[PDB]
Parts: C-alpha cells; structure tokens; sequence
C-alpha cells in the first residue's frame, strides 16, 4: 500500500481502516431505503410495519409514513463503500447515489461501475495528480489497481497494442464541471506513457467559436470535438488529430428566450477593441442586431473583453496570419449585418423586393461582392433547367428562409475551415498509427420548454447510448463464453432502437417534419396533428404530453432511457428549413476574399442530388451522426463519466436532485439496468467457502451440499466453474443466515 | 432508392429525380425518320431519330409526334421516346426506381391503363404512379386552394381545388394549345408572303411564336396601332437568312386563345372557360378561387397574358371580388416541380402501385383508389 506515494488514501484507504469501518450496527429490516420530501431517499428506521403505515425516523427529527409498495433495502455494511457499483449486493436508484455521497465524504474521487469509470471532480487539489503515481501505476493491473483513469488510459494503451486497433475515450459531463482538465490530465498520462501544450494553446478559438450561454451552464459546449491522439508502429507519441461534428447551426440564427448565441459575437461586441467596430460598422448597442438580440444580451457569464483579448493572442501565436484574423472577424460581422435586411411585397404581384438598402450595400463591402448583384441573387434566383436557365420566383417568407441558410452555412464553413487551419498547425509529418480518441459531446439536457435543438441532442445521446449498451451486451456475452457458462442470448440494444425507430424511420418525427416543410400551408397545429394520427397508440413510445405544477406548455412526450421527455412543437417548420441559394453561392466563389475558400465548390447516371430547397436541418444532422457512427463502430470504446457534487464550489456538502439527474441523463442506472437481469453478483468459490462455510463446515460437492442445505432455488444462482453467480436476494439471504450463524 | 418524375407532357418531355429543384432532361418528343435514299455507303445511318438529335438532322427527316392532345397515338414511337429518356439523356435503369408520370384531366382510359402495362412490362419499372397536371401544378405554387389554368402544348384545362379537395364536376378541358397556335401562325403568316409547309418549317414556326408573339392588352386599339404606326414591327433571321419581318401578327397568333373562333372552333376563349368553372363552383369558395388563380404551362408564358386575362375576368366577376392572377417566372415547369414534390413527399410512399399489385389486378388497378 506504500507503492502509492502520498496518494495512497485518496486513491484507496487502508484494509485495517476498512475492517475497523465495518464494526458498524444496522438493521436489515427496519433501516431499508425510503422515499423522501426534500431529497428522494434519505437515511432513517422504521419503527413498526404496522398495516399500511409505516414511521421513518429520520436524522432530521422527521416521522414520516411512507407506503409498503415503496420502500426498498439499504446496501449491507460489509459492502458499503465498494469500489465496483456493478458488484454491490443490491442494485437500487439511491442506493449508488449514497455509495457516491459516501465516498466524495470519504473523499474517493474515482469508481468503477462496471464498464464506466466515473469521477466526481474535487474541488481542492490532491496528491492523486502527481507524477510518481502515473509512473508507479505502471505494471499493474485493471481488476486490482483501485479505480482512477489512468488505469483506464493505460488499459486503452495496452489494448491498443495488442489487438492492433484504436480505441475510444467517450468523457461524458457538463462543461465547467472539470471535463478540459480530465483530458488534460489524460493527455498529460498519455505523453508520459510515451503536444498538449498546442491543443492547451488553440483551444480558446475552440471555446469561441463552437459556446454559447445556455440555461444550465454559460459556457456550453455546442459542437461534438473530438481529439485523435495517434502514435506510431513503436507505440510512442507520433502526432494529434481533431474533428469537429454536429456542429448545431440553428444557434447561429434563432436563440431561445433564456439562452444566447455564440460567445464570438459577444467577444466582437465588445468595445475594447475599437477598431474592429470601426472597421465593421459594429454599432455598440447589441440590440441593434436581430440576429442576436432574441436571445440573452448579455450576461455575467466571463469577462468577454479578456476572452475576446485571449482568443486574439491564440491567434496570432498560431500559425495563421493577422489579415486572416481580420477577415474571420470582418466575415463574422457580416453574418451580423445579414439579419437586418427589409423586404417587402411587389406593387400588384407575389415577388419580393428590397426596400432597405443600406445594410445591404455595407454587407456586399463588407463580403466583396456587389450590392445590386447580392440584392439580384436573393430576389431571383436562376435554375438550371436541362440546357437552360430559368429565373424562379421567391417571396418574403422563402427570401428570409434563403438569408438564414446562408448565413449559418458560411459561419459553419468558416468554422470547419479553421478547424483545419487548426490541424495543419498542429500536424507533424512522423508517421501517425493506430490512434485512441477521446470525445467530448452534449448531454441529454432535459428542461421544461425542450424544443427542436433539445431534440436533436436527445437524438445524438440515444444512438451513443444505444451504442454503449450493445457494446457492453458483447462484453457480456465474451465474459460467458470466457466461464463456459452461456444463457439468455438476447441482446441489450433493440429495447433502445425501438426510442431511435420514432426518429429516423420514415413516417417518423424526423420524416414527418421534413415532409410538413416540403408541404404547401402546413403550419404546427397541421404538424401536431400528423404526429398524432401517425404515432398515437400505433407506436410503444409516442405518448400524450403532461401538464404538471402549471409548466409552460407540451405538445407531446417521448420517452427516452433518460426519462420521459416533453417536447414543443412552435417554430419547427420555420426553424428546420435550410435552403441554400445556389446563386449566392456562386457569388460567394467569385468573392474577392477569403470567402472563396469556404464556399469552395457548394450547391445523370444516378444522382442524390436533393435540390437546394429539399434541405433540412434534421436531415443533414441524420447524415452527421450516420457518419461519427461509422467513425466510432470501427473502435473498441471506452467510457468516462463525470459527476458535480454540487451546483456550489463548496466541496463535501452536495445535492441528491443534481446526483439523480446526472445519473439518469448518463446513464449509468441504464448500465446497472441491463446488469440487474442477469447475475451481477459474481464471486469465485474460494472466497465464497472462507466466508459461509461456517454455516456447514466439513469444490462443487460440498459447495452443491452447502446450497442444498441453505434452501437455495436452482433459478435463482448460476453454477459457475471458477465463479458460481448469485442474485441480490441470495445475497441477502447469505448475509442473514451468516448473520444467525454469528 | 429514389423515384423518377417524367413529365411527358406533349410536345416536350421533361425529366429527373424527386427532389431536385428542376428537370435534368427537357427534349422535344419527337421521333424522326429519313425520307431521302442515303447514297454514302459505309456510314452507317440509322431508321429514327428522337429528341434532340432529330432537331438537328431537322433538314432531312420527317419529324412525328407520339402524343397529339394529351392522348398517346402512337404507341411504339412512344416507347422509343421512353428509352430515350430513360437510357440517353438521364442514364438509370428503370428496373431500380419507381416512376410518377404525370397526364391530363379527361383523357381516355386506354391511355393509362397502356401506360401501365408499358411501365410494368417493357421497362420492368418497381412500382408507378399517374398524376394530374394542374394537382401538381398546385403543389409546386405553394397553394392548397386555387383555380389552376395548365395550358400545354396540347391541351388546356381548369382545375378548381379548394383545401386539397378538388371539384370534378368543375373540370373543364379544351383541345386549344401552342400546336392549334402554331398551326394559326403558319397559316396567317402565309398572308405576307412566307410560306413554311413541311413538318421542319413548323419548328421554324414555333421558334418565331416563342420569340417574338405576344398578348395585346387591347386587341381592337392593337390593331388600329399597327394599322397605323410601324413601331411593331420586329425581324426574324431564318435559318439561312432572308429576314422576315411581321407586323399586327405578333398579338394575332395568341389572340386565338382568348377568340377560338380564329381557328374556327366554337368554344369560349380561356378567360371565359376559367369563370365558367368558378361559376360552376360552389358559392362559398368563389372568392378563393378569384383570388387563387394560378396558370402553368407553356401556353400561358407569353408577354401579357396575365394582365389580360385580369383585365377580362375582373370585366366578367362582380365588381366587389379581388381577382389575382398567379403567374410565377418558372411556369413551363410548375407541373414537374410539382411532381417531384409529390414524390419526395414521405406519405407518398405507400401510394405507389407495385409490381406485385400489378401482377395481382392487371392493368385495370390504375383507376382503383391508387388513381
Ligand atoms: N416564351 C414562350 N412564349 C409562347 N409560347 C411558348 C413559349 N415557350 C414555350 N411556348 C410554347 O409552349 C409549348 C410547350 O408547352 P409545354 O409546357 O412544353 O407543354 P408540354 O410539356 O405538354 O409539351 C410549345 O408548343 C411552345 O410553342
């Protein structure tokens, strides 16, 4: 136990303190876990179960009675504080929620869960992150070593190196609570096992670029990055690679009442850099701007001017000049000037036509175009028609629709262009092998006016979880055909695609929705109805909405493995149009900037060509997360999960509700789930005979007379041959007779 | 898989994919056939020509066309234009994508129901679909009310819809399209001294119409302005030279649309057709309808066709209605716009007629519920 530095406690307390905790009364009977007021399960007895009525007698003075249906066991002392969440004898909701509580009290960071590694930030440092762990962890092994990441990083290494293949770090938990700092630290045990300071480095464009203010956090992340750490034949650190996905572009346009857009245009906005502003035309006021004036002006999320002056220092230290600084600020404010535009119906016909034009003359200056020919291309757009061109028609409604995918296009092409530039800077030519990624995503955020964005993200986050689940299923299913033991063939993943099946299938959600926006008058109520008399009662998932405590308003609910989420329809169809105007495109490629680059080259035999106007937001993301699942289908995964204790950066103290919903929106009580149907508890027999052969003290005869003299049902345990499996209930009824034997 | 809207039309076949924003393939239909012996030996020349190429050896075919109003007359011309379409020009092969073909109101049933047979048969398409002209018209204006005036190369037809329903009782269809004009202009262009007989002179013919004819606001005080000014007049540059120049003819040719007694027929011109159908309309829905009135088609593509026919129906409506007259910039294709709409349309896709269900009715399933 000396092998762990300093770190030695926090990392893993002493078996002599262990045996000297066990000493410890508790009533199996009358201690069980209960339903709560304030939290959801709080710590309490019950005197009598008197009929129907029942008195938990809290450490509050509480005397409350709860009902015989809901009451559930507490997990046993001799198996409290266990390290593996998956080996605990009782697999309940609260019953982890206080093994954590117990254990951040305790103050153990790290806790395997069975296939998870989950990690509760703490908020004061600790020896646990200095260098002679990471170098003495090396040489030891997964199933012993306590639970901390480096033991999962070196197990992703190693795995790596012998199965020839990448692996993948799946970093699951909220921005601001710790998530840069942990794949910092991955990095940083990544280079010790042989750039970080790089991405440290352009990671402030990032943080411009692709956050934006929501309601549960300020700095939320939008965009899926994605760091690919490759190496070479040897093993050793040969170069590092990024992607960015799902990236979401309806920010860039609409905002929410309570949320606001990215953090760029706030950083521009600010007036510390007066150049920039008389240079852009940038008025100080941000109402002035539509674009962003929807959503949260301003609030006391960071210092914009410090980060805009941060961000500015990032880029002149990397490898792109000063002018292409410029012209990513100028082009953004562009995107800005887009949003004030005018138009206005014809005298006596259906054409729309600008009345305003000085916004647009600043905006061709600004872009490099003309403004007459800008005006030309929004208001009549020319199609090709077999060997011919024809000008079609547009009115206010299609021209606005037309402006907003523009503008999110050229921001996201600008965006994923710098990411580029990012990773050329970055590239080094040594040879780059198998690689192990790790991923940082948006969580199942769950409110009470979920919208379109919200369910996007929910959609992303069921096909990980689905992914999860099935991964952990062949797990499963290799642990069996490791043991020799083999039973209850079917998989984990269906009962989750069954949710996804609502989504993406034809006539679903999705399907629906682009159909509405194809369609000529159809409006949300149209939408609504469509949803019902297509899905209601006819589907599993898809069910009414729910009106509680007076919330705002709900459509309808799907049901996710995060819960049942109720989502709003209003502003579907108008928000999932994108259609992309092919004209000002072409102007955008004979710009005389930048520009050019971006718009590259962006719009017989067999063609899927979808026109400019068949274009939705939902479908290009579909296509998003079809491809970042091919991209991680080809790699044995790996996942993290990380936890706040509380919304207050005081440590120790915490709160039950942020436990309950990080767990539910993770899904590590989805793990536990697939786990509790079928043997979780899974011990050897050695150890098994040291600790109940006092109960008829004399390997599978006198284990199989053992079990035969402890009335033991065959259903209920799995004869093993290193490992017999027992249920939660045999472990319960273990305890007891040992208990009575003592 | 993705399905295949062709608009045979008549007169011009147009083609593509559902989903596009345009057709990929706009073609005459015609098929072509050499009339002169062939004295080079060795060349090699081919029986028929179709589609592009027969407008190019123009000079020395004799040019055919399969389709004569909406109806289809000559069945293996058709064909031949089919495979044309289907091989030659968008270069995918029918047994892997379903087909929407498209057809006017009032036609024959053998019409379809040989269609059919030909898709299910000779190209082994997986499923097809036949649609109205003026619904998809409707489709791609953005309206789900509106009477629509589809005038094609063949046919014209109202088509009054209000709220997706559509009134059949309503549908009025006449045989007075751009092939009636043509003919009209050849005939009255004669009076100047051209003379242009065979079927190569009529695409001559055609080309002047398209290029240089165009509605008259007023016809009597057009014709007394040509009578007495000169300032209508425009050149022509024929296809080896000899200019020719055309007066009052200009507002003449399409002049038989709103006076079909030009061409001696009897019926009433398409201003009074269309507020005949409004009149046989229900009284609740005619104000919509005066407001929703939508043409499509090439027919009604000429230079102020839309004002007239304002100006005539709002002198024919009661003096309290607004009369509006939608007449978008891409009217020649509105009606395969339409149809590609329709067919990308996700509850469409359970209103194909398949194979199996082919196999299983005979050609009769074309006019059951799967219209
Ligand atoms: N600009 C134009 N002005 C007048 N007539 C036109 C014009 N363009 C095309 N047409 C006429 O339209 C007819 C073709 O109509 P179209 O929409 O192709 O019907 P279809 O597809 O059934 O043939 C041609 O006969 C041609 O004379």
């Amino acid at each position: 136990m000396a092998v762990f530095g300093a770190a030695a406690p926090y990392l893993r307390k002493s078996e002599k303190e262990r045996l000297e905790a066990q000493t410890r009364p508790f009533d199996l009977k009358k201690d069980v876990f209960v339903p709560d007021d304030k939290q959801e399960f709080v710590k309490a007895k019950i005197v009598s179960r008197e009929g129907g009525k029942v008195t938990a007698e809290t450490e509050y003075g509480k005397t409350v009675t709860v009902k015989e249906d809901q009451v559930m066991q507490q997990n046993p002392p001799k198996f409290d504080k266990i390290e593996d969440m998956a080996m605990l004898t009782f697999l309940h909701e609260p019953a982890v929620l206080y093994n954590l509580k117990d254990r951040y009290g305790s103050w153990m960071i790290y806790t395997y869960s069975g296939l998870f590694c989950v990690t509760v930030n703490p908020y004061k440092w600790l020896p646990v992150y200095t260098p002679e762990v990471v170098a003495a962890y090396r040489g030891k092994k997964r199933s012993e070593a306590p639970p901390h990441i480096f033991s999962i990083s070196d197990n992703a290494y190693q795995y790596m190196l012998t199965d020839r293949e990448n692996q993948s770090i799946l970093i699951t938990g909220e921005s601001g609570a710790g998530k840069t700092v942990n794949t910092k630290r991955v990095i940083q045990y990544f280079a010790v096992i042989a750039l970080e300071d790089q991405i440290i480095q352009a990671n402030p464009a990032l943080e411009a670029f692709g956050n934006a203010k929501t309601v549960r956090n300020d700095n939320s992340s939008r965009f899926g990055k994605f760091i690919r750490i490759h190496f070479g034949a040897t093993g050793k650190l040969a170069s590092a690679d990024i992607e960015t996905y799902l990236l979401e572009k309806s920010r860039v346009i609409f905002q929410l009442k309570a949320e606001r857009d990215y953090h760029i245009f706030y950083q521009i906005l600010s007036n510390k850099k007066p150049e920039l502003l008389d240079m852009l035309l940038i008025t100080n006021n941000p109402y002035d701007y539509a674009f962003i004036s929807q959503g949260e002006t301003t609030v006391a999320s960071i210092d914009d001017a410090e980060e805009l002056m941060a961000t500015d220092n990032a880029f002149d230290v990397l490898g792109f000049t000063s002018e292409e600084k410029n012209s990513m600020y100028k082009l953004t404010g562009a995107i800005m000037h887009f949003g004030n535009m005018k138009f206005k119906l014809k005298q006596r016909e259906e054409q729309a036509e600008p009345d305003g034009t000085e916004e647009a003359d600043k905006s061709a200056y600004l872009m490099g175009l003309n403004s007459a020919d800008l005006l030309k291309g929004l208001c009549h757009p020319r199609v090709k028609v077999g060997n011919e061109y024809v000008t079609k028609g547009q009115n206010v409604q299609q021209v606005i629709y037309a402006t907003g995918a523009l503008a999110k296009a050229v921001y996201e092409r600008m965006f994923n262009w710098m990411v580029t530039r990012i990773n050329a800077t970055l590239e080094t030519k040594q040879p780059r092998q198998y690689f192990i990624g790790v991923l940082d995503i948006a969580g199942f955020e769950i409110f009470d006016f979920n919208s379109f964005e919200q369910l996007c993200i929910n959609f992303t986050n069921e096909k990980l979880q689905q992914f999860f689940n099935h991964h952990m299923f062949v797990l499963e299913q290799e642990e069996y055909k490791k043991e020799g033991i083999e039973w209850t063939f079917i998989d984990f993943g269906m009962d989750l695609q069954a949710c996804i099946d609502l989504i993406e299938k034809p006539m679903g959600i999705m399907s629906i929705l682009e159909e509405e926006c194809m369609f000529p008058k159809a409006t949300d109520m149209t939408f609504k109805a469509k949803l019902f008399d297509n899905h209601l009662g006819k589907s599993a998932n898809f069910q009414k909405p729910r009106n509680i405590k007076g919330k705002p308003e709900a459509h309808f609910s799907l049901i996710h493995y995060a819960g049942i989420v109720d989502y709003n329809i209003i502003g579907w169809l108008q928000k999932n149009k994108d259609p992309l105007n092919e004209t000002v495109v072409g102007l955008y490629q004979k710009s005389s900037l930048k520009l050019l680059s971006t718009l590259f080259a962006n719009y017989g035999k067999g063609k899927a060509k979808k026109g400019s106007s068949f274009q939705t937001v939902s479908a290009l993301h579909r296509e998003n997360l079809n491809k970042l699942m091919t991209n991680l289908r080809s790699t044995h995964p790996h996942f993290v999960r990380c936890i706040i204790p509380n919304e207050t950066k005081s440590p120790g103290v915490m709160d039950n509700p942020l436990v309950m919903h990080q767990l539910r929106c993770n899904g590590v009580l989805e793990g536990i789930r697939i786990c509790r149907k079928g043997f979780p508890n899974r011990i050897l027999y050695g150890d098994f005979r040291q600790r109940y052969r006092i109960l008829n003290p004399a390997s599978r005869k006198g284990a199989e007379k053992l079990l035969s003299s402890l009335d033991i049902d065959h259903n209920q345990y799995k004869f093993g041959h290193t490992k017999v499996f027992f249920k939660a209930g045999l472990l319960g009824l273990l305890e007891e007779m040992r208990d009575e034997r003592l | 898989t993705t399905a295949l809207v062709c608009d045979n039309g008549s007169g011009l076949v147009k083609a593509g994919f559902a989903g596009d924003d345009a057709p990929r393939a706009v073609f005459p239909s015609i098929v072509g056939r050499p009339r002169h012996q062939g004295v080079m030996v060795g060349m090699g020349q081919k029986d028929s020509y179709v589609g592009d190429e027969a407008q190019s050896k123009r000079g020395i075919l004799t040019l055919k066309y399969p389709i004569e109003h909406g109806i289809i007359t000559n069945w293996d011309d058709m064909e031949k234009i089919w495979h044309h379409t289907f091989y030659n020009e968008l270069r995918v092969a029918p047994e892997e994508h379903p087909t929407l073909l498209t057809e006017a109101p009032l036609n024959p049933k053998a019409n379809r129901e040989k269609m059919t047979q030909i898709m299910f048969e000779t190209f082994n398409v997986p499923a097809m679909y036949v649609a109205i002209q003026a619904v998809l018209s409707l489709y791609a204006s953005g309206r789900t009310t509106g009477i629509v005036l589809d005038s094609g190369d063949g046919v014209t037809h109202n088509v009054p819809i209000y709220e997706g329903y559509a009134l059949p009782h309503a549908i009025m269809r006449l045989d007075l399209a751009g092939r009636d004009l043509t003919d009209y202009l050849m005939k009255i262009l004669t009076e100047r001294g051209y003379s242009f007989v065979t079927t190569a002179e009529r695409e001559i013919v055609r080309d002047i119409k398209e290029k240089l004819c165009y509605v008259a606001l007023d016809f009597e005080n057009e014709m007394a302005t040509a009578a007495s000014s000169s300032s209508l007049e425009k050149s022509y540059e024929l296809p080896d030279g000899q200019v020719i120049t055309i007066g009052n003819e200009r507002f003449r040719c399409p002049e038989t649309l709103f006076q079909p007694s030009f061409i001696g027929m009897e019926s009433a011109g398409i201003h009074e057709t269309t507020y005949n159908s409004i009149m046989k309309c229900d009284i609740d829905i005619r104000k919509d309808l005066y407001a929703n009135n939508v043409l499509s088609g090439g027919t009604t593509m000429y230079p102020g066709i839309a004002d007239r026919m304002q100006k005539e129906i709002t002198a024919l409506a009661p003096s309290t209605m607004k009369i509006k007259i939608i007449a978008p910039p891409e009217r020649k294709y509105s009606v395969w716009i339409g149809g590609s709409i329709l067919a990308s349309l996700s509850t469409f896709q359970q209103m194909w007629i398949s194979k199996q269900e082919y196999d299983e009715a005979g050609p009769s399933i074309v006019h059951r519920k799967c219209f």
